[PDB]
């Protein structure tokens, strides 16, 4: 299963 | 920014014999960007009913797709793959060697 | 060496004029893909690719397909700060692609994460070895560095890659361990085609082998051909298994001076082939 997204660049 | 031009393979997904079902692939890779255009051709006319992968890519970022339709290979039925990228000046055609 | 990887590739492009930016996310296993998302398709959802992930409840699908489109809206973000850091017109398409998960041995525990990013094709920033420190490509992967050490992003990637993607990949090489866990052997043969009155192609072929990774050479009296050897990328046959030949143009008359060398996971050992004309 995929993560979860934090920041962006 | 990088460009890199794509690499084509043209082939059946079993050996070929005549007059039997197989799937004709065209495998396109090492490309970036990511847009391609791709059509199977046979006696040079574009084929309808062609499907193909879900964009992936390489460990070097180069993206790769199949491109595949069921066929029934005879004798004298030519069969390509014409590719277009921003890479080539024109589309490339590169025809299926059942031997390949 | 019994080892398995989970992998999840993401292609972010932007396309000016010609609406948001394009997400599309795959899921690997090994070298079989499970899942995929397209935010072009008409109802996005994550999407099964493979027949042993179909078992998976609602709330599998439902909770990834959030975790997508959260996806899809950082990358856009993302997208719009790498404009800023390159200093480039809002006018050209670019291309953000995100490569992440975890490799695990036969007992199923960790052997290396990863978790790192490409910008038009470029190497950008990546998680390091540790999972706990950056490696930044240029000056414009500093600042993202910054950031994402500011809020312990690495800390986070860390836990999913240890805890998460490990106990994940488990379940999916135990519920499809009959395909996962299982290597086809290439079918291996010779072919000769005379090229000339003083030369041939002999082309050394493997079909159907899973997973793909092979070694395919030739050998003239037992000297590997590098340098002499035309040898095709590996390629899918589209049922799953992979293909791949490896030719040399040799001297009429020579032939048995030449032999095919293949290695595979699925052989009980390694294969010495020679051209048999029958």
């Amino acid at each position: 299963r995929p993560q979860v997204p934090l920041r962006p660049m | 920014m990088i460009q890199r031009t794509p690499k084509i393979q043209v082939y059946s997904r079993h050996p070929a014999e005549n007059g039997k079902s197989n799937f004709l692939n065209c495998y396109v890779s090492g490309f970036h960007p990511s847009d391609i255009e791709v059509d199977l051709l046979k006696n040079g006319e574009r084929i309808e009913k062609v499907e193909h992968s879900d964009l992936s890519f390489s460990k070097d970022w180069s993206f790769y797709l199949l491109y595949y339709t069921e066929f029934t290979p005879t004798e004298k039925d030519e069969y390509a793959c014409r590719v277009n990228h921003v890479t080539l000046s024109q589309p490339k055609i590169v025809k299926w060697d059942r031997d390949m | 060496m019994g080892s398995h990887s989970m992998r999840y590739f993401h292609t972010s492009v932007s396309r000016p004029g010609r609406g948001e930016p394009r997400f599309i996310s795959v899921g690997y296993v090994d070298d079989t893909q499970f899942v995929r998302f397209d935010s072009d398709a008409a109802s996005p959802r994550e999407e099964p690719r493979a027949p042993w992930i179909e078992q998976e409840g609602p709330e599998y699908w439902d909770r990834n397909t959030q975790i997508y489109k959260a996806q899809a809206q950082t990358d856009r973000e993302s997208l719009r700060n790498l404009r800023g850091y390159y200093n480039q017109s809002e006018a050209g398409s670019h291309t953000l692609q995100s490569m992440y998960g975890c490799d695990v041995g036969p007992d199923g525990r960790l052997l290396r994460g990863h978790n790192q990013y490409a910008y038009d094709g470029k190497d950008y920033i990546a998680l390091n070895e540790d999972l706990r420190s950056w490696t930044a490509a240029d000056t414009a992967a500093q600042i993202t560095q910054r950031k994402w050490e500011a809020a312990r992003v690495a800390e986070q990637d860390r836990a999913y890659l240890e805890g998460t993607c490990v106990e994940w990949l488990r379940r999916y090489l135990e519920n499809g361990k009959d395909t996962l866990e299982r290597a086809d052997p290439p079918k291996t043969h010779v072919t000769h085609h005379p090229i000339s009155d003083h030369e041939a192609t002999l082309r050394c072929w493997a079909l159907g082998f899973y997973p793909a990774e092979i070694t395919l050479t030739w050998q003239r009296d037992g000297e590997d051909q590098t340098q002499d050897t035309e040898l095709v990328e590996t390629r899918p046959a589209g049922d799953r298994t992979f293909q791949k030949w490896a030719a040399v143009v040799v001297p009429s008359g020579e032939e048995q001076r030449y032999t095919c060398h293949v290695q595979h996971e699925g052989l009980p050992k390694p294969l010495t082939l020679r051209w048999e004309p029958s």
